[PDB]
């Protein structure tokens, strides 16, 4: 079936992982295709959730590796760090860049 | 041509009897040269004013007199004293102001009378007297505003009457006493407020009863003593209830009409005892919070019932129900469902917008010729496994918003139409396989439609 | 527009009669095309409202010329008429036939 | 050269010289030896990892990333992690810890994310978090908890993201989460919380997500009171049965609020004011919502979809409180008359079906220039004034079926691509082809009328 992969389809790969992995699709263009992993890539971000654990892509301006949506973990370098978002600027709460690009 | 009146068209009825059609010659009046032997005279859209300088009468053999279209005022009362053999007469969309208060009777022979499309308003009594043969007789879209029960009194033999289009505002009791004959009445389209109780119960042959468009204000009740009656309309009235054991009176019904009447209640047994009856429709009845009884009316092919307050149903509800084919029950108050097995022969169900919190295992089992399930916006919170084991024919399924977190895929292969949105914890993945012949999906996450070959970059959930 | 007829279309024809005639509909090749009567011709029968006056074909079994439907004026010969319906037979409430055939 | 990169395993240069070593899905027994210092990320997952260690390596000063799940690991020694200076995350998940390690973890300084969901973890001893400065991200999920550790998190206010969800917490205490300034992000989903505290999140200032989803709360969170700064706010598939007045004064610059499949019956009137920042709204059900809601400083709706209550009538200048709206579907309530509606421009769809209205004046849609869908079905609309469509350039879907029609306004309303007028039994009279060009669907009361139009691109019409 696959690596750690309890149910797949000939065509669209891994349909349902086994107990604790993520599920990642794939766009092979055009078909869906179905991973299995311990983990997510870089862009996802691991969702856990009772009937099934996925792998949810990043959208977030410039972000590198996040939490969950709405929320940045690492941001893109020429880019600043402020509460999970990515910034230019940073505001005015009162933030400022140390010897790191993590906006304080 | 000989005898046919100049201009006219002329034709041979029986071999030697004549038939004359002089419509649309715009006479003045009618021709004084006529052949007697003319056993059919159709004069019509001829702005004839008066008759006449020389009428005809000793045309003991006319059967049919048409004398519509023309601008009559009145009629002279020894105007048709010659016709023995008179079976039909056509006086309508004249300017008659009343029925003709001597002219018409002892025409021994008239069998059919039309006096509809004039300005009638006042009909004198006994001006029917002596129409031993009137069986037909037409009073529509005249100005009429009472019964003129005196007068219908001497027509024991009419067997259908329009009284339709009319100013009538209310029905006196036994208004049609004498008519023990008569089998068809139209009373639509007229200011009927109010009705005796005892006002239909002259006619015991009566089979359809038109009392569509009007403004009635109470369900009519007189409709008891009328055992014979098959058609019955009362709808686009200003009703606001049906009282229990309504149609009591009126078995051998057949079909029903009280829609556009602003219903609120229903009688539960109101619709009891009908054998011959095959559809019910039951739409905004807020104020029903039962289940109506159908003893002995278990011929009902189509129950619709919606927009009330129905809590649950009579576990053996189906028992009553045979030969049902669909059921559409949407807009109630739902929570526990039967076992509806009992009620095979069922092809469509619509349980929509009930507050459905469970699925049972026998509450669908042998549903063989079911084909089409709606169980949409319900709060359907599990469905067992093997719910929908045993429904081969099933085809369309709707689920739509209603809290499910899982599926049973069980049975089912195969169905056409799939709907799934709003159920947010319903997640995992379905195949295409376990599933061919989807012609429409609805799913509640675009990765699931995706699954099944759609998706783009249609279903769809969003 | 055409004979007692207010408003007519170019494809069907007579769209409203004047006050007191029937419209009679005809339909030929999937298309509508209305006609403005003074009562409507046999097999139909007058309906009156205040809307529209129109022509009904009365699809009742062997009749000729009828009042409404559901009830037959005049039945076709070699069928008798009793209470507006046609029969061979006709009953047993208390009918039976004279030199004509309306049991 | 090797570089003396675990023999199995897979290295490559990080920084400058820094060092990236995977030695993943390798089942290993325990961890490597050699494995030179230097190495600034370590992945060991996968790895049928018993116990660490026989022989630990420490001295890793450079080590910025730890991952050690899918290892099968019991308990963390105390002196673990010790040598490790430079370590901003750690990953623990999919092993088989009870409780979150006693002092195992304490004084990372630079840790920033730890990651210790999917284990069977259901005691947090506290202060097992002390001296973490550096921490912003934490992960709990798919574990055993029953309660919140008030105790041990009250040290952690560096938190930005925190996840509990996927536990059995049934209930959280007043201020459970007091010191927690810096925490932006908060996810309690799936767990069976029944109560909690009416000052329960008194503490984060900073919260801007919370998410309270697929629980079993029995009444309104009011704790969101003292959330000023939250952004996002979730509390699904509950069995909440009210919104209170005021619900949201606490929480201006919301912007997504989900609370679907709760079985909301009651809506305070003033309970959605002064949310500017909110887009859409929907209330699907709520019975005894009698009265239509008040809007004040929150006209930026674009969609409004109200149904299943039994609103009465709306303010005559409702309209004046939705501009921007482009969707309004106000369906099964009890409505007889209608406002103007011309206010509301932008308005795209109108969904008013299964209402008792009774009459359709000229003013109550006009100058509706967006308007394309416009749904009156099974309502009692004996009369339209003629010009009431004159004026809706845009319109091309009608429905005005199981209504009590007899004629029709066809004037302005010329070639729509939709009209339903079954169920208008009065309505008797003919339509012409011409006076409706595009007409591709088409319900006619009567089927002769139908036939009017060609039927027994392509077009349609049925009885
Ligand atoms: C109410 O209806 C009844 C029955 O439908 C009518 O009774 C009928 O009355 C006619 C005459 O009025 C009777 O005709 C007969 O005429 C011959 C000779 O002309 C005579 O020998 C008979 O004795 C009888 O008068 C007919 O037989 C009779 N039928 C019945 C069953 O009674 C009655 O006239 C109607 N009354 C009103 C006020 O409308
Ligand atoms: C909740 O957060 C506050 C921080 O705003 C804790 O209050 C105390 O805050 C000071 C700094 O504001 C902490 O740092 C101290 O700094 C000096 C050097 O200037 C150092 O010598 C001390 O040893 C200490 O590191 C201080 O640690 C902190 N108090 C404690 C007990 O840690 C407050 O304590 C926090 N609550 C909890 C339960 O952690
Ligand atoms: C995993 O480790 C155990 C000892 O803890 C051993 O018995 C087992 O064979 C190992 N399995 C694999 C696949 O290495």
């Amino acid at each position: 079936c696959a690596k750690g992969c309890e149910l797949c389809s000939e065509v669209n790969g891994c349909l349902k992982c086994s107990p604790k992995l993520f599920i990642l699709l794939e766009r092979n263009d055009i078909r869906q295709v179905g991973v299995c992993l311990p983990s997510c890539p870089p862009g996802y971000f691991d969702a856990r959730n009772p009937d099934m654990n996925k792998c949810i892509k990043c959208k977030i301006e410039h972000c590198e590796a996040c939490f969950s949506h709405n929320f940045c973990t690492k941001c893109k370098e020429g880019l600043y760090l402020h509460k999970g978002r990515c910034y230019p600027a940073c505001p005015e709460g009162s933030s400022a860049a140390n010897g790191t690009m993590e906006c304080s | 041509l000989r005898g046919c009146p100049t201009h006219c068209h002329c034709e041979p009825d029986g071999r030697m009897l004549l038939r004359v059609d002089c419509s649309d010659l715009g006479l003045s009046e009618l021709p004084s040269n006529l052949s007697v032997f003319t056993s059919y005279l159709d004069l019509s859209m001829n702005n004839i004013s008066q008759l006449l300088p020389n009428p005809l009468p000793s045309l003991r053999f006319l059967e049919e007199l048409r004398l519509a279209g023309n601008a009559l005022t009145y009629i002279p009362k020894g105007a048709f004293t010659g016709l023995y053999s008179l079976k039909v007469l056509m006086l309508q969309n004249n300017q008659l102001r009343h029925v003709p208060t001597e002219a018409l009777q002892n025409l021994r022979s008239l069998q059919s009378l039309r006096l509809d499309a004039n300005h009638i308003s006042y009909v004198p009594p006994s001006c029917f007297s002596g129409l031993h043969s009137l069986r037909h007789l037409w009073l529509d879209d005249n100005a009429l505003t009472e019964i003129p029960v005196q007068a219908f009194r001497s027509l024991s033999a009419l067997q259908a009457m329009t009284l339709a289009l009319n100013k009538i505002h209310h029905i006196p009791d036994y208004a049609f006493g004498n008519l023990s004959s008569l089998v068809v009445l139209h009373l639509h389209n007229n200011r009927i407020h109010s009705l005796g109780k005892k006002c239909f119960d002259g006619l015991h042959s009566l089979e359809t009863l038109d009392l569509n468009y009007n403004n009635l204000d109470e369900f009519p009740t007189a409709i008891r003593t009328l055992s014979n009656l098959k058609e019955l309309g009362f709808h686009s009235n200003n009703i606001r209830s049906i009282p229990e054991k309504a149609f009591v009176g009126n078995p051998s019904l057949i079909t029903i009409h009280f829609y556009d009447n602003p219903i609120q209640f229903v009688g539960r047994s109101a619709f009891q005892h009908l054998p011959e009856l095959r559809t019910l429709t039951l739409n905004g009845a807020s104020q029903i919070t039962e289940f109506p009884d159908l003893t002995g009316t278990a011929n009902l092919e189509s129950l619709t019932l919606t927009g009330a307050q129905i809590s649950s149903l009579p576990q053996t509800v189906c028992n009553q129900l045979p030969n049902l084919q669909v059921l559409d029950l949407s807009y109630n108050l739902l929570e526990d469902l039967p076992s509806f097995s009992v009620c095979q022969k069922l092809q469509k169900i619509d349980l929509r917008h009930n507050e459905i919190y469970e699925i049972k295992v026998d509450t669908f089992q042998q549903l063989l010729s079911l084909r089409s399930l709606n169980l949409a916006w319900n709060k359907i919170a599990i469905i067992h496994p093997n719910a929908f084991s045993t429904l081969p024919s099933l085809i369309k399924l709707d689920l739509s918003s209603n809290l499910l977190s899982s599926f049973p895929i069980t049975g089912l292969h195969g169905l056409t139409h799939l709907k799934l949105t709003g159920n947010h914890a319903l997640q995992s993945l379905i195949s295409s396989e376990n599933f061919p012949e989807l012609k429409v999906i609805e799913m509640p996450y675009a990765y699931q439609c995706c699954a099944f070959g759609v998706c783009e970059n249609q279903c769809s959930p969003a």
